[PDB]
RNA sequence: AAAAAAAAAAAA
RNA sequence: AGCUCUCUUUGCCUUUUGGCUUAGAUCAAGUGUAGUA
């Protein structure tokens, strides 16, 4: 029946010259790659049969058919040494690693426990873990950001955090002495301030602008650990605590007629009003006597463009960043 | 709040709900989110049903 | 959604499943349908 | 997930297996009223009666010749200790003996699995425990030594490894089924279920303290005991912090 | 409006209230031919706290192509640059982190030996421009040059036929590849160019557009010219019938180069069907246009992430391996 | 005035 | 009147639902997008 699925895949997906074609959409041939929820999935082993094999993974057998041995058996490798051929200075030191004594299940669980995370110098997608550090008060005043290296490379070229970017601002100061303008105003070159970011509130509803909406009601309040009762006998978590009844009680310490539903604007929009208005700019005088002085490829130049940015910015009058000196 | 709290004591126990229990939990959460519409529905049911 | 207004297609599938299955088997009849519970099919009948 | 009845029953059965593995020294207790004692195959664990839950838990803990591998790892790490300490004890050549791949779980008799050759006659003392201090050196001299390793899985009513090594030395030297070559030697004993260790036998001077340091090092840093402890920790799901 | 989050690193297409100037233009677009009426659906006091102008576009975009272009012009002092409105002080830090991860920049915030110049002049998203540079050293170049033609493309290839549901799946399965969604685009390009003889009605039965994808053909030609100016010779083996190289190694070579490039956009699929980042914090879902909407995978890369009304989707799903991430991102990712 | 197998782990 | 042809009608059951119990017992479900070109 391999020829039937083979030429059915050839007929349904003829132009697959890259990757692997999908199995055909038919009731006869199942879809192995399709994701069928979890409440629809079945527990199968490496061989496809529906059984378990561990004692702590829900099987009625364990090991090599209820035996702690193996089909290949065990053979103790030998060890001989003397003053002449001493073991410590031999070149082929076969070391006694904790993996000769393990099994494929042990290695599988070892790599299962070994997770993946980004390095300290690079930030990842969706990383939101600094709020607990920052929203702590005096605890967060000592724990500063651990120098993600983009901030460090901006630091090297002349940036200090707490202020924005741009050309340097020539404002004198504020000393905390109110708004005194009697200062000499000799105007040191400061750094531009940081404009804040934007954070739009999530909008899934169709509720309009300025609408408060209906407010909700809150529910009426609400050697560590133990050996479990089973993942299927946990039912509704009938056990919380035997020694006292109920949840944790939190305590205080004290004791033309317009359209229907539309109102007429009391004032017109100014922004549409300057469209037909004369504006606030008088046109130029234009005295008689002025005369127009001017009487009435890119790809090839880009190919010949040998101007590297070291020499491209030289004619642009820009100061290059300091390098390795 | 009291009515919904005593309705939760049966089924707020997490796990192994049938379809009607899940519908009840969805209805209770919907009533928690929008109390006024639920109260208007209840009063209409008392008047009419 | 489990529930909703009843359509003519759902009504005719309900009648056909009642024909094939009877009145004491509502879970099968609801299993022909998609948006209706056994109790809702029984109430509609 | 959609589970069959046997899979569901095994999944329900897992916490009982964890509870039985946790309480196994008092469940697989030596002092029983009745019960046919049977040795679990390829290990040194004696089961009294038929407890399938305890048996399947101990099969999961000891998968793939782990008793034999613990024995091999202990004898090899003692071999590297003796290899790095030939000079201080005048050891001529050290090798470990291998004909039977059955010695680890043989509780009837035993063999010798480490040999030491002496360039000069050693004035060994009386057979004494590993932590004895009242050493009495006698006039008898020897020219060869053996080291024997005995694994043991104890229980609540029998985990005294001191009496175990002493009685097994007094039993395993006068017995003719044991094939110990040299008349003088030392037998160490390792209780896996309680992580205990001891020895009984003669001592040429400079062996007792070396065996003490090597035994502490191998109890804290055995790869095979590390695999055993990690399998036990996964079986219990008892983590540290 | 689209707003690239600087801390997380995802876009957010969210429903922002309109600005005063935008609403004024919307009102003034009515009375063009005859005097009309304006029907803004909010109160008059709601047209009093609205923003006067829209949010600056330089403040809610990924600055990494912009910093790339600025260093291409030679202005490397992006901190001291005469911006019209300055971007806020930590968005370009994320941009510089992204540019350092994508080769390009050194430890001294400078555009490097022409690696950085080769990502500088290409009109591609710098992620897979980095891929296309790190393609020639590892063999295949023309296949992901084709994928580069397909990626730099806004309006989708498939004509959205709502009347066909199983037929759209079948014609998407006519060129389907299990090893990701990029190979499907490569397959449809090879079907159009090699055997299709540049014919539009064939695309009309295949539920595909014509103008944007022949534009993508021109884009592939332009990028081939651009890498011709890079000094690397072009290995066009697609016209040759030399199929003696095994295609499984070629496919994993293409996706291996892709995860050499796309190591930053890495995710792992969870049992409940959703995806999750390497940090394991934000919930991601497959976009309902990619080939892996119902398919099961373990580790994936995606071309771009966008936040809809509530779900955060990821596009162009491609299967990868975890050890590929641990091998080709040694300074970005580390195991425990 | 002193008590300790089976279901149930499936027909070239 | 009988014999044959076709049709109708009557009779016809021509294979015309192997048992029992707690109606034997239970039984929702992935996802599903698209400011701007």
């Amino acid at each position: 029946r391999a020829a039937y699925e083979a030429d059915l895949t050839a007929q349904q997906s003829p132009y697959v010259f890259f990757g692997t074609p999908l199995p055909p959409l038919d009731p006869d041939v199942r879809d192995d790659g399709s994701y069928v929820p979890i409440w629809k999935q079945e527990a199968r082993d490496e061989r496809g049969r529906k059984r378990f094999h561990g004692a702590f993974t829900g099987g009625w057998s364990a090991g090599y058919f209820n035996t702690v041995g193996s089909k290949e058996g065990w053979t103790p490798s030998s060890f001989v040494s003397s003053r002449t051929k001493r073991w410590k200075d031999d070149p082929n030191k076969v070391e006694q690693r904790p993996e000769d004594f393990m099994d494929e299940e042990d290695l599988a669980d070892l790599e299962e426990s070994r997770k993946l995370q980004t390095r300290e110098a690079f930030s990842g997608l969706g990383s939101t873990a600094d709020d607990a550090v920052r929203a702590s008060g005096l605890m967060g005043l000592f724990r500063v950001e651990g120098e993600t290296m983009g901030v460090k490379l901006l630091k090297k070229m002349g940036w200090k955090e707490g202020q924005g970017i741009g050309p340097k601002v020539r404002r004198k100061a504020r000393l905390g002495l109110g708004s005194d303008a009697n200062i000499t105003e000799e105007t040191h070159l400061f750094a531009p301030d940081n404009v804040p970011m934007i954070s739009f509130v999530r909008k899934t509803d169709h509720k309009g602008l300025g609408y408060a909406g209906e407010t909700g009601l809150t529910p009426l309040s609400k050697p560590r650990g133990s050996i479990g009762v089973g993942i299927l006998n946990d039912t509704g978590s009938d056990d919380e605590d035997p020694y006292e009844l109920g949840p944790k009680i939190s305590y205080n310490r004290v004791i033309r007629l317009p359209l229907d539903g539309f109102v007429f604007g009391k004032e017109p929009d100014p922004l549409i009003s300057e469209i037909i208005a004369e504006g606030k700019y008088p046109p130029p005088r234009i005295p008689p006597g002025w005369v127009s002085s001017k009487k009435p490829s890119t790809a090839e130049a880009a190919k010949s463009s040998t101007l590297d940015p070291r020499a491209r910015a030289a004619i642009l009058g820009e100061k290059q960043l300091p390098g390795k000196s | 709040i009291l009515a919904l709290e005593r309705l939760r004591e049966a089924y707020s126990t997490k796990g192994r709900l049938n379809q009607s229990q899940r519908e009840e939990l969805a209805l209770i959460e919907q009533a928690y989110d929008s109390p006024g519409t639920t109260l208007e529905r209840i009063k209409r049911f008392l008047l009419t049903q | 959604v489990k529930g909703g207004v009843w359509t003519n297609i759902e009504d005719e599938i309900l009648k056909a499943a009642v024909s094939k299955y009877g009145l004491n088997q509502w879970a099968r009849v609801s299993s022909l349908l998609a948006r209706k519970t056994p109790k809702q099919c029984k109430a509609r009948w | 997930k959609k589970l069959t009845n046997a899979q569901r029953s095994g999944l329900n059965q897992i916490p009982n297996r964890r509870f039985t593995l946790w309480w196994s020294p008092t469940i697989n207790r030596a002092n029983v009223y009745v019960g046919f004692q049977v040795q679990l195959d390829l290990t040194g664990i004696f089961l009294h009666g038929k407890i399938p839950t305890l048996k399947i838990s101990l099969i999961q803990i000891f998968r793939a010749h782990l008793w034999q591998k613990i024995h091999e790892s202990v004898v090899m790490d003692l071999c590297q200790v003796f290899d790095q300490e030939l000079e201080a004890l005048s050891i001529e050549s050290v090798q470990k003996e291998t004909i039977h791949p059955r010695k680890s779980y043989k509780m009837n008799s035993s063999c010798a699995d480490i040999q030491l050759f002496a360039s000069h006659k050693w004035n060994v003392t009386r057979p004494s425990l590993l932590f004895d201090t009242k050493d009495v050196i006698e006039a008898t001299t020897t020219n060869k030594f053996w080291i024997d390793v005995q694994l043991r899985y104890g229980d609540y009513d029998s985990h005294d490894i001191e009496r175990y090594v002493r009685a097994k030395y007094l039993d395993y030297t006068t017995d003719s089924m044991s094939l110990y070559p040299s008349p003088t030697g030392l037998m160490i004993g390792i209780d896996l279920a309680y992580n205990l260790y001891s020895a009984y036998g003669q001592y040429f001077p400079g062996l007792k303290t070396l065996i003490q340091q090597a035994m502490a090092k191998i109890m804290k840093a055995n790869p095979a005991l590390y695999v055993l402890r990690e399998r036990i920790r996964k079986g219990l799901q008892l983590y540290a912090s | 409006l689209r707003a690239y989050n600087p801390k997380t690193g995802i876009e957010s297409l969210t429903a922002t209230p309109v600005s005063k100037a935008s609403a004024a233009q919307r009102a003034g677009r009515a009375g063009r031919t005859k005097p009309g009426k304006c029907f803004r659906l909010y109160t008059e006091e709601a047209y009093q706290s609205l923003p006067d102008a829209t949010v600056p576009e330089i403040q809610r975009s990924n600055l990494a192509p912009i910093i790339l272009q600025l260093k291409a012009l030679g202005i490397d002092n992006v901190l001291r640059f005469d911006y019209f409105t300055p971007p806020p002080a930590e968005q370009m830090t994320r941009a510089l982190e992204l540019l350092y991860s994508l080769g390009a920049l050194d430890d001294y915030a400078k555009l490097t030996r022409p690696l950085g110049l080769r990502m500088a002049e290409l009109a591609v998203e710098p992620m897979m421009a980095k891929t296309l540079l790190s393609a020639q050293s590892f063999g295949c170049l023309s296949e992901i040059l084709t994928i580069a033609a397909m990626t730099s493309l806004d309006g989708t290839l498939w004509i959205q036929h709502e009347g066909d549901k199983k037929k759209t799946e079948s014609v998407k399965r006519k060129f389907a590849a299990e090893e990701g969604d990029h190979l499907t685009l490569l397959n449809v390009y090879q079907a159009f160019v090699t055997k299709g003889r540049k014919e539009a009605h064939w695309c009309h039965e295949n539920m595909l557009n014509y103008k944007a994808m022949i534009r993508a053909v021109s884009i592939r030609a332009q990028l081939k010219r651009f890498l011709e100016r890079f000094g690397i010779d072009v290995e066009e083996s697609l016209s040759s019938p030399s199929v003696s190289q095994q295609p499984a190694n070629k496919a994993e070579k293409i996706q291996r180069c892709l995860t050499i490039g796309y190591f930053a956009h890495a995710a792992k699929m969870q049992p409940d069907g959703t995806f999750r980042n390497v940090s394991g914090t934000t919930v991601l879902h497959a976009h309902p246009s990619s080939i892996m909407f119902n398919r099961k995978a373990d580790w994936v890369i995606f071309h771009e992430v966008l936040e809809t009304k509530d779900k955060t989707f990821i596009r162009d799903i491609t299967r990868i391996k975890k050890e590929w991430l641990l091998e080709y991102a040694p300074d970005f990712y580390k195991t425990t």
